[PDB]
RNA sequence: AAGUUUGAAAAGCACUUUGGAAAGAGAGUGAAAUAGAACCUGAAGUCGUGACAAAGACAAUGGAAGUACCUCCAUUUCAAC
RNA sequence: GAUGUGGCCUGGAGGUUAGGACGAAGCUUAUGGCGUGAGCCUAAGAUGGACCGGCCUCUAGUGCAGAUCUUGGUUGGCGUAGCAAAGAUCUAACGGAGAUAUACUCAACAUGCAACGUUGGAUACUGGAGCGGGGAAGGAUUUCGUGCCAACGGCACUCGUA
RNA sequence: UUAAUGAGAUUCCCUCUGUCCCGAGUUACUAUCUAGCGAAACGACAGUCAAGGGAACGGACUUGAAGGGCUAAGCGGGGA
RNA sequence: CGACGUCGCUUUUUGAUCCUUCGAUGUCGGCUCUUCCUAACCUAGCGCCGCAGAAGACGCUAAGGGUUGGAUUGUUCACCCACUGACAGGGAACGUGAGCUGGGUUUAGACCGUCGUGAGACAGGUUGGUUUUACCCUACUUAGCUGGAAAUUGCGAGAAAAAGAUUAUCCGUGCAAAGCGGACGUCGGGUCGUUGGGCCUGGCGAGCGGUGGGUAGUACAUGGUACGCUCAUCACC
RNA sequence: GUGGGAUUGUGAAGGGAUCUCGCAGGUAUCGUGAGGGAAGUAUGGGGUAGUACGAGAGGAACUCCCAUGCCGUGCCUCUAGUUUCUGGGGUUUGUCGAACGGCAAGUGCCCCGAAGCCAUCGCACGGUGGUUCUCGGCUGAACGCCUCUAAGCCAGAAGCCAAUCCCAAGACCAGAUGCCCACU
RNA sequence: UUACGUCCCUCUCCAAACGAGAGAACAUGCAUGGGCUGGCAUGAGCGGCAUGCUUCUCCGGUGGGGCUCCGUCCCGAGGCGCUGAACCUUGAGGCCUGAAAUUCAUGCUCAGGGACACU
RNA sequence: AUCGAAUCGCCACCUACAAGACUGGAGCUUGCUCCCUCGAAGGCGCCAAGUAUAUUCAUGAUCACAAGACA
């Protein structure tokens, strides 16, 4: 990132302080204007309000108006190193107009790169579950979708600097997919 | 020898060079030649292409053999936030053209005009006009100020007025950008110091598209056109296709040239890039300028049609989504694909003709699917043909039993 | 097509260290390894590198006169010489 | 085109006079000097390692920029044209130096990539006029096992008709 | 002269069609970018034009007009 | 309009010549595509007539724009059918073959007529007869990076600027006027050089402000900014 | 002055000298517009009007209005085309024991088919002032009269120039602005 | 030569051969799901006078032929019902979390990394 | 801050304008006469801040880029 950003300049004792001043900053603008407005929604008369919809959160299936979603995340925490996920993977919308000589190697690869993405890990290794159900209809009958189930461990080779984390995939047979939520199973 | 037959040549020569527009917005080149017995007034307006639909309307023309008679027009709507003012620019005229003699900048700037200046804002300092902040409203700050505005009322013959858009208005989730797109717009009618004072009373302030045009009048369009990449002569420039015997391609020109001069001209049809070329195109009739969904719901709802329907087609606009501002139903079509950001200007060609001052009367606003052969206005008319269905049964019944 | 023409003598590089190896870095022999095995001498052409000179587009080169800067070049002078 | 030149240069011979291990020949040059020139000579080598200069005469396979000249080497084009018929490979494990290869910071991604052989699974091809199993002609050790990876198999190899 | 026969030469009709009006869309393999590998042809020197003369059709010459440098993909006007 | 004569222009015809090319400049026609000329067919104006009107003739300025679809023929030409405002003529290596095509022309096979004793010949007819190469430099079309006014340097100083103790020694207003209207103070110190001297700095205040705390109504398109009051902080200082 | 490097090839570690280079600009917007390009061009109908003119026969034009041809710049709402969304269905031969799910026939084949692309096969838009030619005139001499000219003027062509439109500062913009930094 | 900042990696697609561009920068950003809009045309399975379907008790329920032991079980293309069902619907990249109306939920991120700016 | 340089006329009186077939102003006689500021000077600057009572200049040795230059 930029200089006046960076982790290892700034220390991890700075940059903390910065960040809690640009929440501290924006979570006390979010509380006045929540005031000013609940304070000039109840002064206007109800005939004025009725164009005032929705503008102090007062509507319903609505987002926060004064933060974004993201700042309202609850942010627990690190993950542990041995975490498993179960999800679904619309392999269709991936493969729109491939070659169709290809369509099950490249399958692979994008699997392989859509667990890589979640778990940040760079050793995705495939179980014979998941490649036979890839293939299991030919190297152009593809499904459309696949649910897998995503296991990382650690395991570093001895002498190795950095800790090595690496994946399992396998396939979760399921009759359907309408439903299907990602999951974080035990 | 001369060429056997004649016939015209392929391509216009004056929208030259072929080649990518240096900006991607819609930039007025020239405005309105400025006429002082008219009250101040703005000539531009921003506007994002929403998608197209058709209409229904009578025809006034006498003479014509659609006169008082029914025709269905392609209407292009564009998606019209309100602008806000920032700023006022004076120009001097020179014997090398204008000059401009300063800037002066609104005391209060909005977020997302100062994302402008930012490759990444949000990683940034964010201290974009955070001096100038503290040097106005100070001694020396009101001063510079006014020595500004009276070097703009002394020396001034343009003055203009520095816009940007909100997207935090538009609310659009196909978009992307966040930093507002900043244009001038000229400030026509009136003496210097009338220009001026309607600057100044326009500053932070919002300005709505209704206010700068009207229902029935025409207007210009700048915008830059679709891109597509390298393409061939033959849809390049449309020169005819080769044929089927050639060797070595058909859909190129055969001869690019004579012996002499030992060159090939600029007037020879050559594989370049295609489209995205910005393009000021004339006399758009404005056909609707639409309320905000959140304040009049019927948009598209007529004195002829009296049904209960915006001018969001069922299912949304096709890679855009819904109109969720202001409007503007513009005749025809103008250049460019949806989500880009255009330029309304004034006209400056004459409007005298029966065409352009025709009073236009809507009487039917399509709103139906544009995915795959829409064959109802609205949702309920959906509902009626199809009634109850088994998901429909479903949620009802589970509604019915288990919650009651 | 091809001189095995290294060195006087093989004294043909033990040993240490990095490298899977090829090799590199050291250390040794030898008067000399830039004499290390198709090994005397090692040109031209072409290329790499460091330093410097600068230089628009007049293709470059060239001629004649100067100038700026350099010069491991030559010669002369250095007391009333 | 003719002729002249105590005019220049090269390999040898008969004479004469010199030089060289304190460095001959050859080679290198922003080494200068001399000559109108061909050239000659000196300086330096942080070059070389054993022969050789001047002068008189004699002698000849005696002087190169070009002959679509000969032979050897080099070279821009150029990391370019391309290496696209015969449908195709994927996965885990094992093997291998061929890896999970890291100053600081740093939980992992954003800093060791890409590629191999075998086995088990998967998928596909040949489709009996077969990339099946045997012979003639031709070839002659290519057969087999172990080892090995400098060159070669126009990419790669830990594999091989190497 | 001639039935039958003909990858022989010719004319017309039916059918049929992207041959054409007049082009548009899609696929595989390329081109294109990368890793590995890696040539040839050709190569006086070079390479912006106008006119002029000139071995009568110049990249060099005269007089004018252009021309900041380096690059990727194409293209077939010139390089007689 | 123009006999008998006479003076010219042009190089879109042929002829005359033999300067260039024979260690090679690809030959006709068509297709495609661009540009140029004007001796003007149509389109814009304007004169004149054996000019009533309509339709036309002749002429001038003007080449910006336009100038077609087909049957036969390899054809260029020619001719006919048809549309049209009109269906003008030409150049660009008889534009254009590393752009195509290959019907003709003009190799070798073969047939006919005429000629020749013959082999063979024929600007006579006929049929069949390989169309190669761009990755270089320019040109052109798009597409990136990038310095530079002494067009890389000189320090070689030029503003389509202001208007003054020589631009210093304040800000407005006015005509480069006459005038006129405004300006934060106070108490100390240090440090250098003719008048309440320049600069640096500290303490008390005040004012114009920037942010945040607490509060009230209102504006704007209605989540997000501004504005009153009041605290804290920072800046001018 | 200060900062950073280096010097000529037979050794090492230290000292001088002498050279070269950096020492104030970066980064992000809004504009100017020199120069270059340059585009719209035709026809028909209505009406004028069976009028002007003419013995008759015949038989016009401008303002204005409405369409259209060619050309140009776009666009995808509709209509049409296109399907490797092999989307959803059918259907043939082979094949996994059958059903299911499918698979092979380099997209098996057939029908329908969104999105995207796309057609004068669909739809939209295509403008203003001057300077002059040719020519017709005014005033008016030379030449007491006369004469468009000779000194002056007027009017004036699809030509030409500029506006509009496209690229645009090697056209080196002392055009205007946002932030740092440098100087102060 | 400090700061502002720029670029690469990452994500998006109004851009796009490659560069370049437009954007984003913990963001309903991305992912899956739901709903909508639309495409096709009624899935698998089971079953016929009920044990099924439909409707608030009332409706509805085949088949040319054939085989066993009038009646009963069975074989049988096709038909009917559950069933405008099943499946697909953003991906080179349709809509909805900001009008009102089941019309929107839930997961993921945990100090972003690197290089210049900087003789 | 390298940096030593080439350049040698200042101004707040030129730094406004227009016409050479007539632009100092009149007359009538229209090319002569008359009046005036007499129609041919931007102002300063060149060694006593002003035309005089004065005052340091060397040896920088006879030319050498003025060895100095904020007028
Ligand atoms: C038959 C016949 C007549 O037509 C031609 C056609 C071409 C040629 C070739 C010559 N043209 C110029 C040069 O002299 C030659 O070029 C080359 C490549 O040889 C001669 C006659
Ligand atoms: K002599
Ligand atoms: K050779
Ligand atoms: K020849
Ligand atoms: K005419
Ligand atoms: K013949
Ligand atoms: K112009
Ligand atoms: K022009
Ligand atoms: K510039
Ligand atoms: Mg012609
Ligand atoms: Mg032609
Ligand atoms: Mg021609
Ligand atoms: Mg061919
Ligand atoms: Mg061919
Ligand atoms: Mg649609
Ligand atoms: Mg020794
Ligand atoms: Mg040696
Ligand atoms: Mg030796
Ligand atoms: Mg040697
Ligand atoms: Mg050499
Ligand atoms: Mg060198
Ligand atoms: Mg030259
Ligand atoms: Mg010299
Ligand atoms: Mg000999
Ligand atoms: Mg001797
Ligand atoms: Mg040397
Ligand atoms: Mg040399
Ligand atoms: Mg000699
Ligand atoms: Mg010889
Ligand atoms: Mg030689
Ligand atoms: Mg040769
Ligand atoms: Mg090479
Ligand atoms: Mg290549
Ligand atoms: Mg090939
Ligand atoms: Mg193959
Ligand atoms: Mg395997
Ligand atoms: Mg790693
Ligand atoms: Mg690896
Ligand atoms: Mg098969
Ligand atoms: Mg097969
Ligand atoms: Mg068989
Ligand atoms: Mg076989
Ligand atoms: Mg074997
Ligand atoms: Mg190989
Ligand atoms: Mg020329
Ligand atoms: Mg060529
Ligand atoms: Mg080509
Ligand atoms: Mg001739
Ligand atoms: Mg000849
Ligand atoms: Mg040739
Ligand atoms: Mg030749
Ligand atoms: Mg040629
Ligand atoms: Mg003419
Ligand atoms: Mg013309
Ligand atoms: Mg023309
Ligand atoms: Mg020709
Ligand atoms: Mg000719
Ligand atoms: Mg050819
Ligand atoms: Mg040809
Ligand atoms: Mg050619
Ligand atoms: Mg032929
Ligand atoms: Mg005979
Ligand atoms: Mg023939
Ligand atoms: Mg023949
Ligand atoms: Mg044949
Ligand atoms: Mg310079
Ligand atoms: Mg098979
Ligand atoms: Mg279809
Ligand atoms: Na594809
Ligand atoms: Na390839
Ligand atoms: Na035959
Ligand atoms: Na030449
Ligand atoms: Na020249
Ligand atoms: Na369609």
């Amino acid at each position: 990132t930029r200089a006046g950003m960076k982790g290892k300049v700034l220390g991890k004792e700075k940059k903390a302080a910065i960040i809690d001043a640009r929440k501290k900053a924006a979570e006390s603008r979010k509380n006045r204007d929540d005031k000013r407005w609940k304070r000039v929604l109840a002064n206007m008369d109800e005939e004025k309000r009725k164009k005032f919809h929705g503008v102090g959160n007062t509507a319903k299936n609505s987002r926060v108006r004064g933060a974004t979603r993201a700042s309202l995340l609850k942010r627990t925490g690190r993950k542990p190193d041995a975490v498993s996920m179960e999800a679904t993977i619309h392999l269709s919308k991936l493969l729109k107009k491939k070659t169709f000589s290809k369509r099950a190697p490249l399958a692979i690869k994008r699997i392989k790169a859509f667990v890589g993405r979640l778990m940040k890990t760079k050793d995705n290794r495939i179980d014979a579950s998941l490649n036979t159900y890839i293939w299991h209809k030919g190297v152009k009958g593809v499904p459309g979708r696949v649910r897998v189930l995503i296991q990382r461990k650690s395991e570093t080779t001895e002498g190795n600097k950095h800790k090595h984390f690496y994946t399992v995939i396998s396939n979760v047979p399921v009759a359907s997919f309408k439903g299907l939520t990602t999951k974080t199973v035990e | 020898s001369h060429c056997k037959f004649e016939h015209p040549r392929h391509g216009h020569l004056g929208f030259l060079p072929r080649k990518r527009s240096r900006q991607i917005r819609g930039r007025a080149r020239a405005f309105p030649k400025d006429d002082a017995t008219q009250k101040p007034h703005l000539t531009s307006f921003m506007v994002f292409k929403a998608g197209m639909t058709h209409i229904v309307r009578d025809v006034d023309r006498p003479g014509s053999k659609v006169n008082k008679k029914e025709v269905v027009e392609p209407v292009t709507i564009l998606e019209a936030p309100p602008m806000v003012i920032v700023g006022i620019v004076g120009y001097r005229q020179t014997p090398v053209g204008l000059k401009t003699i300063g800037t002066v900048w609104a005391h209060h700037t909005s977020v997302e005009f100062r994302r402008r200046y930012y490759k990444n804002w949000k990683q940034s300092a964010q201290l974009a006009f955070s001096r100038q902040k503290q040097f106005a409203n100070t001694k020396e700050g009101k001063v510079a100020e006014a020595r500004t505005l009276n070097a703009f009322a002394k020396k001034a013959s343009v003055i203009r007025v520095i816009a940007h858009t909100q997207l935090r208005k538009l609310r659009n989730h196909r978009v992307g950008v966040k930093k507002a797109h900043v244009q001038e717009i000229q400030v026509n009618g009136g003496s210097v110091a009338a220009k001026i004072a309607l600057a100044k009373s326009l500053l932070e302030k919002e300005v709505r598209v209704d206010s700068v045009f009207q229902q029935s009048e025409a207007c210009d369009v700048c915008s830059v056109t679709k891109g597509h990449g390298t393409e061939g002569v033959v849809k390049r420039w449309g020169v005819a296709c080769l044929p089927r015997k050639t060797h070595r391609g058909l859909r190129k020109v055969a001869c690019i040239g004579a012996w002499h001069p030992a060159r090939v001209m600029y007037t020879v049809a050559r594989a370049g890039q295609h489209g995205y070329h910005h393009r000021t195109q004339l006399n758009k009739k404005i056909y609707q300028i639409g309320r905000s969904v959140a304040v009049e719901p019927n948009q598209a709802t007529t004195t002829y049609d009296l049904t209960a329907k915006t001018i969001t087609p069922m299912g949304g606009f096709v890679g855009y989504g819904t109109v969720r501002n202001d409007y503007v139903m513009l005749k025809g079509s103008v250049s460019g694909p949806r989500r880009r950001v255009m330029t309304l200007r004034r006209p400056m060609a004459p409007q005298t003709s029966r065409q352009l001052k025709e009073k236009i009367v809507l009487k039917f606003i399509d709103t139906s699917s544009k995915i795959g052969h829409g064959r109802f206005q609205t949702k309920k008319e959906k509902n009626q043909w199809f009634g109850p269905l088994k998901k429909d049964r479903i949620r009802r019944e589970e509604r019915l039993r288990k919650e009651r």
